[PDB]
């Protein structure tokens, strides 16, 4: 009997998102709208 | 390659398309987070929906915790996906359900002074 | 939505939340192979006289 | 006197789902038990060229029901709809099928699905391939009558039926009893 | 995402509107032959 | 010559979902048994697990709260518990207040007709900053802010996707990676 295993793992290109004024995206910005301004756990849950 | 891995006994003629297919379209394995609240912040009513926000987490962290799911048979770590919790299957491990933290306890009655304390135990 | 592992250029919609282009495929295999043989030989021989 | 008898019967059935693609492995399965290297990957191009949509999340349908004419209304109607669909024909009503077997309900018809390489009318004949553990598993019983609203809980009591567990297979998976509230007509049809 | 104002297909928001007042099952369950019982969420697209 | 004496069938698994055990062994101790030496060479029990997966515990929900006030600029009610069902259901509600506190966001820069807020000095630049074409609506002249049509960077949505760290599937899309 023989058994073999292998794994492997590439640290292929990366990037860093920048630290302040990043832009977000149109459905984020939209869903975001739409929150209550009384606090609403329920609704805040589903932007999570 | 993942066909040929069958009968791959550490083949390599595959490996270099298989690292150039990676380099045209990688997947994230290595990443740094932070807190997604500190992402609003040009909104017409920024502060207070972010504390909202902070607020909601606090209490969804409260609600949902790694620890309420059963844990994994070979020190897995049991992620909770929806009302099911999944086991993330380390190198060398296989199958459909392949120390931690436990759960944190009540918050303390708020005393005289700031204050107030919650304690976790890794069991 | 960027050119990742497909066509050259995808697009998406307000309705649609994400697009993913991370190329993730796995496999299984259960291979057996076995033989069950048998031989069974009798021979006698009598002679009286 | 000398007498031979030879009998070899081996038969496969690929499943390919690639539009085109999808027939060249099922056929291939003819002699040849090994897919091909080039076939397969012309197969996963044609499944990269064509989504797979199958095995994701579901959510209740009902809820889409958002803006329209007696928008809450029809949308709890729809909830007590589709609780009156599933369990109307659930698996339950149906007999237990031999060998292991998952019946299902097309209309009003049971139809056992047999396990691969087995066969027969309630999936009894063809048991020389198994590559199973076996035994006989547990299943759930249809949920008796619903409670009354007394205060506002459920009185479902979903417990063990005429398929009991006896080869030593695991009972069945999920809560004995359930519990709710009542809607009180949701809340008088929204307040 | 799931909540959001998600444009509805014409004979889905036919069939909804179509849908009388009054609880009647006889709609309701040509509509969820028609239909089915669950709208996906997310997830992979993975072949089989 | 060890099938001679057939295997008889598994047994029944041990338990039901938590550990199982199963053997099986119609041996008869004959002439042909003795003078072959099959004690010794062939074996007399096979056992092998059965039902190695776990007990999961049955997904078991708590019973409503009481209603949660409303004051939204949609009439909706909350209602959390703690599976099938849903986690949390939403109902109308009758508002005691109605929307408010609704005015312009953008101050000192763009607002664009999808709602997003861009600075006016990324208008009529011959881009799509808005997302919807807005800022390059009706520009009369714009100024080329690059010389020639580069290709982006691929799979570079996958960075800008948000991380649910306890789910283990990241997120749907948060940040935009096509804006420059
Ligand atoms: C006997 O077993 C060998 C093992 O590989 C196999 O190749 C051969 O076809 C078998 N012969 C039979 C079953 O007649």
């Amino acid at each position: 009997s023989s058994f073999i295993r292998i794994h492997k793992v590439m640290k292929v290109l990366n990037f860093t998102t920048k630290a302040k004024d990043l832009h977000l995206s149109d459905v984020f910005l939209k869903a975001l709208n739409h929150l209550p301004l009384e606090y609403n756990s329920a609704l805040y849950s589903r932007i999570f | 390659l993942a066909w040929e891995k069958g009968s791959s006994g550490l083949e390599e003629k595959t490996f270099s398309e298989w690292l150039e297919s990676v380099k045209e379209n990688p997947a994230v394995i290595d990443f740094e987070l932070a807190p997604i609240v500190d992402l609003v912040r040009n909104i017409p009513c920024a502060v207070t929906k972010r504390n909202n926000l902070r607020k909601a987490l606090q209490e969804y962290a409260a609600k949902f915790d790694p620890c309420q799911c059963a844990p994994c048979p070979n020190n897995g770590r049991p992620t909770l996906s929806g009302t099911e919790c999944l086991c993330v299957c380390q190198s060398g491990t296989y199958g459909e359900n392949c120390g931690q933290w436990g759960c944190w306890s009540s918050w303390s009655t708020c005393d005289a002074t700031y204050k107030r304390s919650r304690t976790r135990e890794c069991n | 939505v960027f050119s990742g592992d497909g066509k050259d250029f995808y697009r998406l919609s307000g309705n649609v939340l994400s697009y993913t282009f991370q190329v993730k495929i796995n496999n299984d295999f259960n291979y057996e192979f076995y033989n069950s043989t048998w031989s069974y030989v009798k021979h006698t021989s009598t002679e009286h006289t | 006197a000398a007498s031979g008898t030879q009998n070899n019967v081996l038969r496969g059935e690929p499943f390919i789902r690639g539009a085109g693609f999808i027939s060249g492995l099922s056929y291939l399965e003819l002699d040849n038990p090994a897919g091909n290297k080039r076939r397969y990957s012309a197969w996963a191009e044609s499944v990269t060229n064509l989504p797979q949509v199958i095995k994701q999340k579901l959510t209740p349908l009902y809820e889409l029901v958002k803006e329209v004419p007696c928008a809450s209304v029809k949308k709890l109607y729809l909830k007590w709809a589709l609780e009156e669909y599933l369990d109307e024909f659930d698996p339950c009503h149906c007999r237990p099928c031999q060998n292991g077997g998952l019946a299902t309900v097309e209309g009003t018809h049971c139809l056992c699905h047999c396990k691969p390489y087995t066969f027969g009318a309630a999936c009894e004949q063809g048991v020389l391939v198994g590559n199973q553990a076996g035994g006989v598993d547990g299943g759930w019983s249809c949920w008796s009558s619903w409670s009354p609203c007394v205060q506002g809980k459920k009185t479902r009591s979903r417990e063990c039926n005429n398929p009991p567990p006896s080869g030593g297979g695991r009972s069945c998976v999920g809560e004995t009893t359930e519990s709710t509230q009542c809607e009180d007509e949701e809340l008088e049809h929204l307040r | 995402n799931n909540p959001e104002f998600l444009q509805l297909a014409e004979p889905f928001w036919k069939e909804l509107s179509h849908l009388p007042s009054l609880y009647d099952y006889s709609a309701y369950r040509r509509l969820i032959d028609q239909y089915g019982t669950h709208y996906l969420q997310s997830g992979s697209l993975g072949g089989e | 010559f060890c099938d001679h004496y057939a295997w008889t069938q598994w047994t029944s698994c041990s338990k039901t979902c938590n550990s199982g055990t199963q053997s099986r062994h119609q041996i008869v101790v004959d002439k042909y048994y003795q003078e072959n030496f099959c004690e010794q060479i062939c074996s007399k029990q096979e056992t092998r697990e059965c039902n190695w997966q776990r007990c999961p515990i049955n997904c078991l929900l708590g019973d409503f709260g009481p209603w949660s006030d409303c004051d939204p600029c949609i009439e909706k009610q909350s209602k959390v518990r703690s599976c099938t069902a849903p986690l949390v259901a939403f109902q109308p509600c009758i508002p005691s207040k109605l929307c408010k506190i609704e005015e312009a966001d953008c101050k000192n820069k763009f607002r664009c007709d999808s709602g997003r807020c861009i600075a006016r000095k990324l208008e009529c630049n011959g881009e799509n900053d808005c997302g919807d074409n807005s800022d390059e609506r009706d520009c009369g002249r714009t100024k080329a802010v690059c010389t020639r049509k580069y290709n982006p960077i691929p799979s570079v949505q996958l960075m800008g996707n948000g991380f649910h760290f306890l789910a283990g599937e990241p997120r749907g899309e948060v940040l935009d990676n096509s804006f420059t």
